[PDB]
């Protein structure tokens, strides 16, 4: 199969910069009618795939103009003139000249954009879940930069670890921060054992950790 | 343009079939286009697994050979795949696509449909409110919370005030354990603003046909 190679794996580009990237087919693209069926592919986080280039260097419906596409036989190369937040995600390659058609495996543009510290919540558990016999405790950091941030859980001023289950999102498109969820979840009867409960969050952003805390039976 | 959308069954058991619609409106399946099936695997590898062309023609990936049908209903202008023998291997969003046969061009995607093969059965979520501590609501902005846990198969949906909140949402992607999901979604207001305006998490599971609104009450006398 024709093996579509695209570099580099992930890119980060500030707004208002061009981006470039390539991509190169194990095999020629051209075909016998002159033709090469070479596409570029956007996805943006949560959405399917949507068309940007096809034959190879011409712009597919309606895409903006700002996307360029060049090259020939096996080597394309994709640039943005100018990246705007909104074309954040990943680019694949595509080609359909050689049965079976063959997607590269994917280029992610990241926005660069401003150091920005979490904003971070804690949630005790719901009393509905408490009835449950089950009680999860759950903390947001939101909307910080860059995306490496660590958080540790304590209860009682003890770190612990065990039972902890993390999520975070893409890039944000509207302010190309990345979000965290972190959920610390137990039995009813041991979180009705103790009294703290505390999110702290590590970020390059500050020197000292955030912290965000409650009591148990407290407002 | 030409629209296409996904419909089929999300759950099925090992060895079995998936089976998924594809329809087309805006576009007559049986002019210009190769009417493709491709999906896409949890590590995010695209992999194209065929197409029915305008004319009745088809192609597939050898990767697959012989576990897949595409067919299509020209009176009901819908074309379909069939994969037989499925393994959790075949875990994916599936997705329809269009491409026009002359020169690939004008790429039309469906929006996708998750296909999860397992064993495990179907569990309806419980929606947990997350109402901010007390100590965090005497700033300018709040932030509240929605816990959508123990549900089987993916996906839920989730909004807030059933849609017409959207700003400062965080809808974070789900995590499995033991053969259920759990999920949660933070939402950002004006303090002032709450809890003068109610808050409610709107969420619904499909495969369960289960659906939960949840309004956010205060700690404290409500």
């Amino acid at each position: 199969d024709v093996v579509m190679t695209q570099s580099p794996k992930t890119i980060s580009v500030t707004i208002g910069q061009p981006a470039s990237i390539s991509c190169k087919s194990s095999q020629r693209l051209l075909n016998s009618n002159g033709k090469t069926f070479l596409n570029w592919l956007l996805q943006r986080p949560g959405q399917s795939p949507k068309r940007l280039i096809y034959l190879g260097t011409k712009l597919d419906s309606g895409v903006p103009d700002r996307f360029t596409g060049s090259g020939s036989g096996t080597d394309f190369t994709l640039k943005i003139s100018r990246v705007e937040a909104e074309d954040l995600g990943v680019y694949y390659c595509w080609q359909g000249t050689h049965f079976p058609y063959t997607f590269g495996g994917g280029t992610k543009l990241e926005i660069k954009r401003a150091d920005a510290a979490p904003t971070v919540s804690i949630f005790p558990p719901s009393s509905e879940q408490l009835t449950s016999g089950g009680a999860s405790v759950v903390c947001f950091l939101n909307n910080f930069y860059p995306k490496d941030i660590n958080v540790k859980w304590k209860i009682d001023g003890s770190e612990r670890q065990n039972g902890v289950l993390n999520s975070w999102t893409d890039q944000d498109s509207k302010d190309s921060t990345y979000s965290m969820s972190s959920t610390l979840t137990l039995t009813k009867d041991e979180y009705e054992r103790h009294n703290s409960y505390t999110c702290e969050a590590t970020h390059k952003t500050s020197t000292s950790p955030i912290v965000k805390s409650f009591n148990r039976n407290e407002c | 343009r030409v629209q296409l959308q996904q419909s089929g069954p999300g759950l099925v058991k090992p060895s079995q079939s998936l089976s998924l619609t594809c329809t087309v409106t805006g576009y007559s399946i049986t002019s210009d286009f190769a009417w493709n099936w491709i999906r896409q695997f949890p590590g995010n590898k695209l992999e194209w697994m065929g197409y029915i062309n305008y004319s009745g023609f088809t192609s597939h990936n050898p990767s697959l050979k012989s576990r897949i049908s595409i067919t299509r209903d020209t009176s009901k202008n819908q074309f379909f795949l069939q994969l037989n023998s499925v393994t959790t291997e075949d875990t994916a969003t599936y997705y329809c696509a269009g491409l026009l046969w002359y020169d690939g061009g004008a790429g039309s995607w469906g929006q996708g449909t998750l296909v999860t093969v397992s064993a495990a059965k179907t569990t309806a979520p419980s929606v947990y409110p997350l109402a901010p501590v007390c100590g965090d609501t005497t700033g300018s902005s709040v932030t509240l919370g929605c816990l959508v846990k123990g549900y089987f198969p993916e996906p839920v949906t989730l909004t807030w005030n059933s849609g017409s909140l959207s700003s400062g949402v965080h809808t974070f992607p789900a995590v499995l354990q033991s053969d259920l999901y759990t999920l949660s979604s933070s939402v950002t207001v004006t303090s002032s603003t709450w809890p003068s305006q109610s808050i409610t998490c709107n969420v619904a599971h499909p495969a369960s046909s289960t659906k939960v609104d949840k309004k956010i009450e205060p700690r404290g006398p409500t």
